[PDB]
RNA sequence: AACGCGACGAUAACCCGCACGUAGACGUAUAAGAAUAGGCUCCGGCCUCGUAUCCUAGCAGGCGAUUCCUCCGCCGGCCUCGAAGUGGCCGUCGGUAAUUCGCGUAUUGCAAAGACACGCGCGGGAUCAAAUCCUUUGCAGACGACUUAGAUGUG
């Protein structure tokens, strides 16, 4: 297999870590980045295709699609963080 | 063929990244700040306005 | 050999005005500013007449008293761009395909970019960037040559060469195919 | 209130034994004290009396403190370093610790 | 002059990288505390290719059947880079080693502790009275920087905010001087002559 | 080249003390062999011209001579 | 055409250049012999500050501000004795910041117990002005 | 060697009943003690003539001083030295006060630039250049210009090695 | 990193009984930055040099004066310090030889077990706030381990 994910190690923790959050820059207005949601499963969908130079088109193309449902989260907190010669 | 890290390639992504998909993502992070907007307006030591203390490996202990 | 003692001379004419802080070299002049670090190598800079400037090696090897020879004419280079400028005028030819070239001074951190389409062909846009400090324009006296100008020769003659490489025919003979943008004529301003 | 010190020593360190390259004879010990650089600096220090004190965790004579004594036979290299004598020979873990050079018996 | 100080904190700025540590493990050894202080300011002699060839060289030797255990683990910070060279001239394996590198700190720039102490300077290895003037010289930082240290943008801004502070202080210091030399030429008035002339006389 | 970026394996610098016991016994055997081929068997440069009194050198060796005549 | 440099405006080493040896005595430059080595000569009436004629290194000399003005190359002993009595170097030397310091740290050593407890009571007692004075400050 | 001096050294054959009063030779040697003095004259007098230690005898050995110590001459040494290819000749020149010091100097430059050691030099003659323009090498030539003057940059601070901490940065401007 | 680190949430105050009080303190005093073929500054001048600068007298540092507004410490009040977090100013109170005195110090003999007060912990019980086992769960499982759920509910 692939030497970038070995050995096979179990996850620390269920939920499942950003690790890396996009680059910040000021001039850009205030957004936030991550959400999440829970998996419902999945369904498939026709969408009319709109690729130049593709065989498929201008013509309907079957595609398979994932739901995830996500109730509205709530904000609950706020931590901010000082950077260190040690991270 | 040319590899996915050669210059040429991420030189020609630059250019994809400045011209083409830039102002796209710049239209649309404007107004998903705007909703998030809506959302969001919808003495120093007794007033907490001057910071003081809260409620050492780096020394060595005298 | 350990020569106990070098000297050399750089005449300084009427309308200059220099300043040297420890080995930091500004010359002002009528043409602008210029300015240069010459932290790396060893020279007791002083003043011998009106308008000379001494640059002295004191106990010194060959390659000691042979590094005052070229700080010798850096400085006076720099002289010479603060009072007459630098020209370079390139000239670019082609066979078939008509070389574009387009220049447009950018507002943001004040810069000539030359952009050029059309090298035998192709389509991609070769957007090369100036120095700060160098001018270009079209010429308007002959046909299809350019000219840069400035006050620093280090930047027009890198800005210079910037072009020619850029423009480099690959994978086709040089013996048939003879586009590109070459350098022609190379002196000053006035 | 007086706000003065009380020291009649001269400081030092417990540096090694003696030794060459693989062989250490413990019965005598290398200091270096403190301001002195030279042999000439040394030998003023030469036959003075030299205390190493140091803590028990238990009271033997009402005090948790003993002590060894030494004196100080003669210089050791160019450096100022001086090598001295005790009745015990200093331990091993005493190597960096701190060693008093009192200024008796005197000649001054 | 052979002082015994408590602890003794050193400027790595200027400072070559073994004879600063030949002299630091020295000292450690003797019962010295000694902080080292700007270890991406060191400098170390010859070209930087060389330095550079070094630690690639270093970076190539690894343990076979896992790297997290036995293998040489590859510091890519200044402060451990310096903490390589001092362990090298300290009988690490042996307990009276080991105690002389509790006695050793190392930090890249300059933490808030330990900038409003005295730093001192070892002149057996600072690199203006020992390196021939023509000859080239590296520095550790842009070694580090360029084999795997992702902080030197960081401690490039806190050492900035420290010169600030520090410029400050130092224009209140220059006040404080102004203010001594005004009250004793002042003070020097009613100062009982009989006074001035014996302390003259004994060098004061 | 790219020795810089990938360093190869270096050369070892510590001698063996098998190798240098094949050294010592070489080196001594070809001293062996001068000695034997020296035994087997089948233009003074003149004063510097740059010396600064090497004219009163030759004075000096001409009237040596003249003492040598008159001795002999 | 104006030109302001700041470079360094180093001693020149030179004949008639008189130089502290690390005894605390002086010599004035006679005979350049390399670039490391000199022949120098004080003959100072102060025996702390003669130094008899020879060889001395310049790694071991260190360069005075004071400088005769036309000594000649290779004088004797007499003609430099002439020309310190007149140009009077000994009083110029004292003069100098570097003696004064010299003057004060001889000044340091010679303090006895009891000179040094005088020393103690002494800046007590101007310390104490100083100390008023910078209040009022 | 060391603190060299030059000895004259007078030496002769035996005397014989067939052949009296022999012919009584001379040698100028740089040698740190006397024994060597004796050892070197009869190494190079075995060279030159048939004359050894076992049929001969020294006669006098007297040191030579300086006539002016505290002078500083230009001086010029003639040496024939042996490389591994052969035997060259060599003049060089050197700036002292003494004859002494001419030949230290000459054994420290010639081990340093060319490793040569004491077994191979050969001091053919020693000579003092009475009159400078008769000095031939740039080196020295320097030395000997008009009022020369030359400034010492970057000198370091004698700071004392057991001094190992200090406060303030050094300077090195004096 | 299971012998690297940080932010945060909620904790363990009682009562009864008993076991003991330095990998090297002795003034453990001292922040400019930067250059080193230059720099600092009262803008007079100064720089080899930390051989410097503060503090340092008093039964291991007493008691009372004469006399002094200097230095030190604690609390606040207002502000400042975040790289592994502290100092400034003001106000109270306590102490305080910068000058000059008076009454003690001894025969521990020339250097080598009393009372009171305060901490760190042990062995019981009672008061908290949690975790584990338990029962269910199947997003998990070789076995441990993991995701859930169980105190009134949207169970």
């Amino acid at each position: 297999g692939s030497l970038a994910f070995l050995p096979r190690k179990r996850a620390a923790r269920h939920r499942g870590r950003v690790k890396s959050f996009p680059k910040d820059d000021p001039k850009k207005p205030v957004h936030l980045t991550a959400a999440m949601g829970y998996k419902a499963g999945m369904t498939t969908i026709v969408r009319d295709l709109d690729r130049p130079g593709a065989k498929a088109h201008k013509k309907e193309v079957v595609e398979a699609v994932t739901i995830i449902d996500c109730p509205p989260m709530v904000v609950v907190g706020l931590v901010g963080y000082i950077e260190t010669p040690r991270g | 063929a040319k590899s996915a890290r050669a210059s040429r390639i991420k030189e020609n992504h630059q250019r994809f990244k400045k011209n083409i998909a830039g102002p796209v993502e710049a239209a649309r992070l404007e107004r998903l700040s705007a909703k998030l907007m809506a959302i969001a307006q919808a003495s120093g030591v007794k007033s907490g306005k001057s910071i003081g203390r809260k409620d050492s490996s780096i020394v060595f202990p005298m | 050999m350990r020569y106990i003692h070098s000297e050399e001379t750089i005449p300084v004419p009427e309308n200059l005005k220099v300043s040297i802080k420890s080995r930091l070299v500004t010359v002002e002049g009528p043409r602008g500013k210029l300015q240069k670090d010459l932290s790396h190598i060893a020279v007791n800079f002083s003043v011998v007449k009106k308008g000379v400037i001494g640059l002295e090696i004191h106990h010194g090897s060959r390659k000691d008293v042979a590094a005052l020879r070229t700080v010798r004419t850096i400085i006076n280079n720099m002289i010479i761009g603060v009072t007459k400028g630098f020209k370079y005028k390139m000239r670019y030819v082609y066979a078939h395909f008509p070389i574009n070239v387009n220049v447009e001074k950018n507002a943001e951190t004040g810069c000539y970019e030359v952009e050029i389409r059309n090298f035998i062909g192709e389509k991609i846009v070769r957007k090369v960037v100036m120095a700060p400090g160098v001018e270009v324009e079209i010429s308007k006296a002959q046909k299809d040559e350019l000219i840069l100008s400035g006050n620093s020769l280090e930047a027009v003659s890198q800005s210079a060469a910037d072009i020619q490489q850029i423009c480099k025919v690959r994978n086709k003979d040089i013996r048939k195919f003879l586009d590109g943008i070459y350098v022609s004529e190379k002196g000053n301003i006035v | 209130p007086s706000e003065a010190g009380h020291r009649l020593y001269v400081k030092g360190r417990h540096l090694s034994y003696q030794r060459g390259r693989r062989n250490t004879h413990p019965k005598t010990s290398l200091i270096k004290i403190e301001g002195v650089d030279d042999t000439a600096a040394a030998n003023f220090y030469l036959g003075k009396r030299v205390a190493y004190v140091y803590r028990a965790q238990k009271e033997v004579r009402g005090t948790k403190i003993r002590v060894i004594w030494g004196k100080i036979t003669r210089p050791h290299g160019n450096s100022g370093v001086v090598r001295a004598k005790f009745t015990h020979p200093l331990p091993a873990r005493s190597f960096g610790a701190s060693v008093r050079i009192m200024l008796y018996p005197s000649s001054i | 002059m052979s002082s015994f100080e408590s602890v003794v904190v050193i400027d790595g700025k200027g400072h070559l990288l073994g004879r600063l540590a030949s002299i630091v493990a020295k000292q450690l050894l003797s019962g010295q505390k000694i902080v080292v202080v700007r270890c991406e300011a060191l400098n170390i002699s010859g070209e930087f290719f060389r330095a550079k060839l070094k630690y690639h060289a270093y970076l190539r030797k690894m343990t076979r059947y896992n790297p997290t255990r036995g293998g040489p683990f590859h510091f890519r910070a200044p402060s451990r880079i310096f903490y390589k060279a001092v362990r090298g001239m300290i009988p690490h394996k042996t307990a009276r080693g080991a105690a002389a590198l509790e006695r050793l700190k190392v930090f890249e720039g300059v933490p808030p502790p330990y900038d409003k102490k005295k730093k001192m300077v070892v002149p057996q290895a600072l690199r203006v009275l020992r390196l021939q003037p023509g000859r080239k010289y590296c520095t550790v930082g842009r070694l580090s920087h360029e084999v795997g240290w992702k902080y030197q943008d960081v401690v490039a801004r806190l050492e900035e905010r420290r010169k600030a502070k520090g410029a400050a202080y130092y224009e209140r210091k220059k006040l404080a001087a102004r203010q001594l030399s005004e009250a004793k030429k002042a003070a020097a008035a009613k100062v009982d002559p009989k006074v001035s002339e014996a302390l003259a006389a004994y060098g004061y | 080249a790219g020795t810089i970026n990938k360093p190869k394996k270096p050369t070892s610098k510590r001698k063996t003390t098998r190798l240098r016991a094949k050294i010592s016994k070489r080196a001594a055997e070809k001293k062996r062999k001068e000695r034997k081929l020296a035994r087997k068997n089948p233009k003074d440069p003149g004063i510097p011209n740059l010396f600064p009194y090497k004219e009163r050198l030759l004075q000096q060796r001409e009237e040596e001579r003249i003492r040598r005549k008159e001795e002999l | 055409a104006e030109i302001n440099v700041e470079a360094t405006s180093w001693r020149r080493v030179e004949v008639g250049r008189v130089l502290k040896l690390e005894n605390g005595s002086l010599a004035a430059i006679v005979e350049i012999i390399d670039h490391k080595r000199v022949l120098a000569d004080g003959p100072s009436s102060d025996p702390k500050l003669a130094t008899p004629r020879g060889i001395v290194p310049l790694s071991r000399a260190l360069l005075t501000p004071i400088v005769i003005p036309k000594l000649p190359r290779g004088a004797r002993t007499g003609a430099v004795k002439k020309a310190w009595e007149a140009y009077g170097v000994d009083a110029k030397w004292k003069e100098t910041n570097w003696a004064k310091k010299q003057l004060q740290q001889e000044r340091r050593q010679s303090l006895t117990d009891f000179d040094r407890f005088k020393v103690m009571r002494l800046k007590k007692q101007r310390r104490f002005e100083e100390r008023k004075a910078l209040a009022k400050i | 060697m060391g603190r060299l001096q030059e000895y004259q050294v007078i030496g002769r054959h035996l005397p014989t009943e067939a052949n009296p009063n022999p012919a009584l030779y001379r040698m100028r040697i740089f040698a740190p003690n006397e024994v060597v003095a004796k050892s070197r004259f009869w190494y190079f007098l075995r060279g030159l003539k048939k004359v050894k230690k076992a049929t001969g005898e020294i006669v006098s050995v007297n040191v030579i001083s300086e006539k002016h110590p505290l002078k500083v001459k230009n001086f010029g040494i003639w040496l024939r030295y042996d490389s591994r290819s052969g035997t060259h000749n060599m003049y060089k020149e050197y700036r002292e006060t003494s004859r002494v010091a001419a030949v230290e100097a000459m054994y420290a430059d010639m081990a340093a630039r060319h490793r040569a050691r004491f077994r191979s030099i050969h001091i053919l003659k020693v000579v003092e250049l009475e009159k400078t323009e008769d000095v031939k090498r740039p080196y020295i030539k320097q030395l000997v210009a008009k009022n020369l003057s030359f400034p010492l940059p970057h000198r370091v601070p004698k700071i004392s090695t057991k001094k190992i901490f200090s406060a303030k940065r050094p300077s090195t401007f004096s």
